[PDB]
């Protein structure tokens, strides 16, 4: 059965960078787009970008290019996201979802991770 | 020899078969192969050849670093024999510039290359391997042309240029040459909003070009030129099967004289063969990047705003990188009709593969068959890790 | 890009009834709209995709519809497990955008 | 020019003399030489050339790793001038595919290349360097052809294809082309059980092909085609001097219309010149592997089931690797008769030499003499240790 498990909560100071993971299971990792989403107070749900482990393609939301970097480890079937130069504006909950349409950009996000919370402040 | 006349119509397209492939990046890992991009194919009464814009270095050479840039004084239009790679020793320089077009008229060949800074560019028209006419920038913002072959009818060869912004309105013109000399030119007419990089073919005394809207249109602008009267018109393709890139997902109903929303201000060069039910459109498989390539039979795509696929053929899988694509035909072949053909540029390197510092490509080319042949996928074939 | 607006962020209802939440798109999105359920524990689940397709193992009391710019989700006969926030999202064009969400509370009194 | 007619008979074969040798693997240790396999030779009214199926890399390049495989989208039929090696810079691509055949008809040349996945392959027939006809797989199991030249008589060029399993029965067909257009085709007739990779030559309005039985026959199947009537027949060679590989040791009496037992379901491509007492068969020296190569005069080998050697000539010693071999003749040479000729592929690399990761070959070619000339042995010449 499809299962996406994410890393634990991060307590960080301003100016730091963090790297979280999303371990995939129950499906062929290389055949699906992996999406990343951000959820915060007074902002809601925002799409960050996409990484396709099949060939390494990526695309970002203009808003998040410069903040995030999508990467993956095809062997361990783990996907990562690094956020740099952390500011309190980045305190939120982060999710990784799978493309319901495999390598296509339709079909919705069919399976999500439980989310990793990043808390930035001194 | 006399001047060629477009006397025939298109043959029935039931499938596509391989015509040519050069494997330039595989061979170039250990050979003197030039870094190129923006290729095409074009025939003479006696032979067809590969064409492309060189970058003035070999793939393995230190000067390949930084080849992502597109305009410099180190580029030129080259031509090599069909299916060999673009080699330092076997390429023939057609002219100097960073934008081009070329075509034979039955008697001899006409080539055009544009060079210069963004605000002071100019085109020099070569006919029979000699300079004949020159044209200065009229909008002072990157004069540029087709990047695939032109077509001629009884000595007259129309060619379309654009000068002005990409992300906005520009001044597009259609020039009518004959022996490298200008017979006339006219500004774009019809409903088309923006016109870039046209892919053209001719049949029954008429020339049809499918182009790129960049600025807005995710559905493509089409131009129809009458080489005898020296007039033209333009419109958009009605079908909801979008064919630009990036582009939004396919809608259920399209737009005939307005571009398609969703995505704007970027694109890629492409083509189509509009012939009633004998209509085939080509497009990338991804809506985000230049990956994959497929042909789709969409009957009456031009005039029908609810047309959908009726048959198809995959050329390059979604995992493999592609790029520009365009059209050509061997107007001097024996037969009762013209066989449609096209090529696809397979880009390797930056920006998608950043472990290397260069950007280059190979070519895959196919033509139509009246048979129903089985398909295969044609990728570049090079292992990027070998270049590290 | 396309902005999605979910009218009313709260829906106090009573177990057993039939609620209806809506989403309106800034432009035509040709049925490319989906619905999600975020539980109060953090879990997110896809309910409907492409205006009315049900994702596998989704209770049949959930249904969706719409066209052009207006779409809706309907839950026939509420159960206690339907207490969550519901979001709508589009995928007609990138970047993907979600709605504001609508908190559904089975009103105690 | 008119169409060539097979008006002459064979000359008397008293011995063989060197015709051509390219030393491709020696030179390729420090040169831009393409990795190849499955070569042949073929003449035009004005010149004879070397042909082979490229692997889309140079021997010294990193992509040479894994070249043991035979079917990919990176192969093509190439031709270079007689005796030079197959170079990136001097090879001319004839068509794209992993199986082929080619031949001139007096007026111009016809080439055929097959490509595609094992269950959806197709052949495209080029005549005068332009696509003319296409044929889809009829048995959905590796459509494949001769791998050596075809022969034409007054415009008509027969060619034999097979589609189906190797280790078992398949559907073999004989197509009759003229100007790249199909005049007709017919299924295999006669006593032959399986037919693979035919080697053909023509003389006195008749074409004779020696092929490979793979499945069972250690003695070879022979086909005789009448290009004027467009009919054929088949049988086996009676002689107990077996010529396939692997194969059992020579028996004292052979079989004329049944294959030879002992070994089955594998083989190698070969040839023979069947002309009464003027008959010569070629074979490898080892019964287990493709080592050595020798010619043997076995009078009436076709019709006599107790025929044994009467004279011989060693081409490659038992210690040296060989491979496929086939036939050709220069039908446009001056003279009263046709001089028989043939080539032998000298394979180097995997599987026999596994210290390297590639597979390639060179070529040695010889033609007949009416004299009795002294012999020499012609090996590849490369030292494998130099590639480590
Ligand atoms: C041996 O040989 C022959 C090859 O000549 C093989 O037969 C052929 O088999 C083909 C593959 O099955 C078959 O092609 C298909 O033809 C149908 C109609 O007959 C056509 O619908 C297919 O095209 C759609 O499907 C492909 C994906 O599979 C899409 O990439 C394509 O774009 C088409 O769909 C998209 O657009 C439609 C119109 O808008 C949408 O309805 C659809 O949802 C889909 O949209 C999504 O994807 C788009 C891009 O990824 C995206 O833009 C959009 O927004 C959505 O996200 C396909 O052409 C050939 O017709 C058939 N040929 C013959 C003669 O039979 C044979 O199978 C081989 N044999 C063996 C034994 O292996
Ligand atoms: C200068 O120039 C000329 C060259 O043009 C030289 O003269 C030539 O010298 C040749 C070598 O002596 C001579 O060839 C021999 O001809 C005889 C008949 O006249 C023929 O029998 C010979 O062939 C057999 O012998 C060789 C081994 O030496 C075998 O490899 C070959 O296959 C033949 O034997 C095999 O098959 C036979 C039939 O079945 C069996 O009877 C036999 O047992 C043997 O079988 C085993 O080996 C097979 C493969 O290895 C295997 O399949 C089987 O199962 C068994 O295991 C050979 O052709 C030329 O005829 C002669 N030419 C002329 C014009 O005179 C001259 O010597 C040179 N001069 C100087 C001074 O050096
Ligand atoms: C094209 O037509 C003109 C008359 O319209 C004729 O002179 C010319 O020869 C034609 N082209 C060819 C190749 O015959
Ligand atoms: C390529 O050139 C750029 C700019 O000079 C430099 O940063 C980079 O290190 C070079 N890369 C290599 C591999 O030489
Ligand atoms: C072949 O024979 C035909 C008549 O059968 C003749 O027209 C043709 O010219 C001959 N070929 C040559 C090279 O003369
Ligand atoms: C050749 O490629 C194979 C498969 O990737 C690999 O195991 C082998 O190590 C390679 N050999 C060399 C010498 O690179
Ligand atoms: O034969 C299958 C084919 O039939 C026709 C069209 O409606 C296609 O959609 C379909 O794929
Ligand atoms: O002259 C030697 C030669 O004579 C003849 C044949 O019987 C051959 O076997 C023999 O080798
Ligand atoms: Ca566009
Ligand atoms: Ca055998």
């Amino acid at each position: 059965q499809v299962q996406l498990q994410q890393s634990g909560a991060e307590l960080v100071k301003p100016g730091a960078s963090v790297r979280m993971s999303c371990k995939a299971s129950g499906y062929t990792f290389t055949n699906y787009n992996m999406y990343w989403v951000k959820q915060s107070p007074g902002q809601g749900l925002e799409w960050i970008g996409i990484f396709y482990p099949g060939n390494g393609d990526t695309s970002y939301n203009q808003k998040f290019k410069d903040k995030a970097t999508l990467t993956a480890d095809k062997s361990s079937n783990t996907a990562y996201m690094q956020l740099s130069s952390l500011t309190s504006e980045d305190s939120a909950v982060y999710y990784c979802a799978r493309s319901g349409g495999s390598y296509r950009y339709d079909g919705g996000f069919d399976y999500w991770g439980q989310g990793t919370t990043v808390t930035v402040s001194s | 020899r006399d001047f060629n006349n477009l006397t025939k119509g298109l043959c029935t397209i039931n499938s596509w078969h391989i015509y040519g492939k050069d494997n330039a990046v595989r061979i170039g890992e250990d050979s003197d192969v030039l870094v190129t991009r923006e290729p095409y194919v074009s025939c003479d009464p006696d032979e067809c050849r590969f064409y492309a814009l060189s970058q003035g270095t070999t793939i393995r050479g230190k000067h390949s670093n930084g080849t992502i840039h597109d305009r410099s004084q180190y580029r030129a239009l080259i031509s090599w024999p069909l299916s060999s790679p673009p080699t330092v020793y076997n390429s023939r320089v057609e002219c100097i510039g960073w934008s081009s077009t070329s075509c034979h008229d039955g008697k001899t060949r006409m080539s055009i290359c544009i060079s210069g800074p963004n605000n002071n560019a100019s085109a020099v028209i070569w006919y029979n391997r000699r300079p004949v006419t020159e044209i200065n920038t009229w909008a002072r913002n990157i004069l540029r042309t087709q990047e695939s072959e032109c077509v001629c009818h009884n000595g007259v060869c129309p060619v379309v240029f654009t000068d002005g912004s990409a992300t906005g309105p520009a001044e597009t013109r259609i020039y009518y040459f004959k022996e490298g000399k200008i017979l006339k030119w006219e500004p774009l007419a019809g409903t088309a909003k923006h016109i870039e990089e046209c892919s053209c073919y001719g049949e029954r005394a008429e020339i049809t070009c499918t182009c790129r809207d960049n600025w807005q249109g995710s559905n493509r602008p089409v131009i129809r030129i009458d080489p005898v009267a020296m007039t033209h018109t333009s419109q958009y393709i009605c079908s909801p099967v979008l064919t630009d890139n990036p582009r939004p997902n396919d809608p259920t109903v399209g737009k005939c004289n307005d571009p398609y929303p969703g995505n704007n201000n970027n694109g890629v060069k492409g083509f189509s063969y509009l012939d009633g039910v004998n209509t085939w459109l080509g497009r990338t498989i991804s809506i985000a990047s230049r990956s994959g390539y497929e042909m789709l039979k969409v009957p009456n795509a031009l005039t029908d705003d609810k047309s959908k696929p009726t048959q198809g053929q995959t050329i390059v899988l979604n995992t493999d990188w592609s790029g520009y694509s365009g059209s050509f035909m061997d107007y001097w072949a024996e037969g009762e009709c013209y066989r449609a053909c096209f090529y696809v540029e397979l880009i390797r390197g930056r920006p998608k593969e950043d472990k290397v510092w260069w950007t280059s490509n190979s070519i895959v080319s196919m033509c139509s068959s009246t048979e129903f042949l089985g398909q295969w996928d044609w990728p570049d074939g090079a292992k990027i890790e070998y270049f590290l | 890009d396309i902005e999605l607006t979910q009218t009313t962020s709260s829906l106090s209802a009573s177990l057993g009834d039939r609620v209806t939440i809506s989403c309106r798109a800034s432009q035509d999105i040709s049925n490319y709209l989906n619905w999600y359920q975020q539980n109060p524990d953090g879990t997110v689940k896809l309910l409907i995709y492409y205006t009315s397709n049900l994702h596998s193992e989704v209770p049949s009391r959930f249904s969706g519809s719409g066209s052009g710019t207006d779409y809706s989700l309907t839950i026939s006969n509420l159960e206690q497990e339907d207490i969550a926030t519901y979001f709508c999202q589009q995928d007609f064009t990138l970047p993907f955008t979600f709605g504001g969400g609508t908190k559904l509370e089975i009103r105690d009194y």
